């Protein structure tokens, strides 16, 4: 993502290593289950990529980003090394239900699809709204 | 004197019987008429001085000046506010009584022309619109109706039945339901 | 206090005049009646049970009647003695109601104080006549008319007592509203005694309007909230918080 700035194209679905980023993003989706990527040390890097690739590409990757966010918050809740207080665990538990809402389905670009996990594992795009990115970044700021 | 009050009650009978008139403008005028009765009952004096239909007559006044359309929505609002009155005025009692008396003659002459059916279904909607509070001639009308919707052999026929399954289907007093259920049970 | 303050502020801003205030079937009037019931059923039954026991037992043998209408008057009865018995027992229970100020519960006293403050926030002159009438139209006189149905008495009284109690509701409502009889001609001889008890009722009303239960039961507020869920987000982060609390609880 750092080296994409050398030969810039505006879309980022047009850039030469788009398929590379998509392929390795599927790695994070698979690997994001039970704190199998260490969220206790790689959290600010991880939200950066989350912010950078919302609502991008085909429907499967768009749902995969959402499932990545859900699994990130879930493993952040269930991590024992952090040993949070009770109130923080409560607000994370509410935040999971917040991101489960159909409003955030609209924000992440999955409007027609009922279930993210069904379309995420199965194997023309609507335009992006930047204020939706603003709301998502504010929610992740509050969580963080 | 009570004589002017008696003539006032006869006037209320006349307005209630014009409420089912085939001409829409006559029903509109009779609906608009009630404000004069309300203000004269106010200046003879609160709510108990009039027979307690005063707020429903305010509702009559409010619906009277809104909109003029076809006869169906006007009749629907007539059935709504005639359900909504919920009080036993002696003028109201006389109003359902004499219309029920003319009702038997009306359905008899229908049994033995589409304007006649129009005023006929208007009379059914008016009589089922009233609560008819007993607190029995109303039960006589009910047994007539339950004997009526079969309407097995008649020239007009189904235009009875369908209209009936609308009119008792939709337009009936909520306090009139147990009598209908108990009649249906033993039929 | 905040709950009643909000709905009664809404009720007095949606009311046209003081003479039509808390005299319908509105939600604030129903909540008024239920607050009266749950804070004064015990106080009203303790005030009215021995008085009704004196009326039914050891008074009602000697053809005592309160029929003051000459149209419905029996030929064997006297109008003057019916009015005399009615005025005597009216003075007795009105004096008991005025003397029952110290036994009035404090929770409903704070409720009536909040009501007095709300009505004084828009009708600063003679707000107490709006306060007392609400205590007579919805609390005392329905229990007076139907004491068995209010749970005060074990059974229904004889019908002469019931006619006397319906006229009791009419006379006390004329006392509390500070309005004399103007509609029925046979109610007019009591206008002097109602006028003599105007200020006696008003002092008790001003005493009430100046200056403790268990927890909630099994009430499923979910069914009330979710059968009306469609247009509560439309009516205008409360909606977002409501949606999160909806998603956090599985619907049965």
């Amino acid at each position: 993502i750092d080296k994409t700035c050398l030969s810039p194209t505006p879309t980022l679905e047009q850039h030469l290593m788009w398929d590379d980023i998509a392929i390795l993003a599927r790695y994070m989706l698979m690997l994001s289950f039970n704190n199998s990527l260490d969220v206790a040390a790689h959290l600010p890097y991880l939200f950066h990529v989350v912010t950078f690739l919302v609502a991008t590409g085909p429907l499967s990757l768009r749902a995969s980003t959402h499932g990545l966010v859900i699994n990130i918050i879930h493993s952040l809740c269930t991590c024992s090394q952090l040993h949070f207080s009770e109130e923080t665990k409560q607000v994370l538990r509410l935040s999971l239900t917040e991101f489960s809402l159909p409003k955030f389905y609209l924000l992440f670009g999955i409007s027609k699809v009922k279930s993210a996990a069904v379309i995420a594992f199965r194997s023309e795009r609507e335009t992006f709204a930047l204020t939706s990115l603003e709301t998502v970044t504010e929610a992740l700021l509050e969580i963080m | 004197p009570p004589i002017c009050r008696q003539a006032q009650t006869k006037l209320e009978v006349a307005l209630y019987m014009f409420l089912w008139n085939p001409d829409t403008e006559a029903v509109l005028v009779a609906m608009s008429c009630f404000r004069h009765l309300c203000e004269e009952a106010d200046i003879r004096c609160s709510v108990h001085n009039l027979l307690p239909n005063y707020n429903t007559f305010m509702e009559f006044a409010s619906v009277s000046n809104m909109m003029s359309t076809g006869r169906a929505a006007l009749q629907k609002r007539v059935m709504a506010l005639l359900r909504r009155i919920e009080h036993p005025t002696a003028g109201n009692t006389e109003a359902w009584e004499d219309t029920h008396a003319k009702w038997e003659q009306a359905t008899k002459l229908i049994l033995n022309d589409t304007d006649s059916l129009q005023e006929w279904i208007n009379m059914t909607g008016f009589l089922c619109a009233l609560g008819g509070v007993c607190l029995t001639p109303v039960s006589k009308f009910m047994d007539r109706l339950l004997s009526l919707m079969v309407c097995n052999h008649e020239k007009v026929g189904l235009q009875i039945r369908t209209n009936v399954k609308d009119l008792v289907g939709l337009e009936l007093s909520p306090a009139l339901y147990p009598m209908l259920f108990n009649k249906l049970k033993n039929t | 206090y905040q709950l009643l303050w909000n709905m009664f502020s809404k009720e007095v801003e949606l009311a046209d005049s003081m003479q039509t205030l808390f005299r319908g079937n509105s939600l604030a009037s129903k909540i008024m009646t239920f607050c009266f019931k749950v804070y004064g059923a015990t106080y009203l039954q303790k005030l009215l049970d021995p008085l009704l026991r004196i009326v039914i037992t050891s008074s009602d043998w000697q053809h005592v009647s309160f029929e003051v209408d000459p149209t419905r008057l029996e030929p064997s009865e006297s109008l003057e003695e019916n009015q005399r018995n009615l005025l005597q027992m009216t003075e007795k229970f009105f004096h008991a109601i005025i003397s029952s100020s110290s036994e009035f519960p404090p929770q409903l006293r704070s409720v009536c104080h909040c009501l007095y403050q709300v009505v004084s926030q828009r009708f600063p002159q003679n707000s107490i006549g709006a306060v007392g009438s609400a205590m007579f139209l919805r609390f005392i006189n329905p229990a007076i008319v139907s004491p068995y149905e209010a749970g005060i008495l074990d059974k229904k009284p004889p019908p002469r007592i019931e006619r006397g109690l319906k006229l009791m509701s009419k006379i006390l409502q004329s006392i509390a509203n500070h309005v004399l009889f103007t509609k029925e001609e046979h109610m007019r001889p009591f206008n002097d005694f109602v006028k003599s008890n105007f200020d006696a009722a008003r002092r008790f009303f001003l005493d009430i309007a100046s200056d403790f239960i268990s927890d909630g039961n099994v009430l499923a507020l979910h069914r009330l909230l979710w059968n009306n869920q469609e247009k509560i987000g439309q009516y205008l982060r409360p909606f977002d918080k409501m949606a999160t609390l909806l998603a956090y609880l599985g619907p049965p």
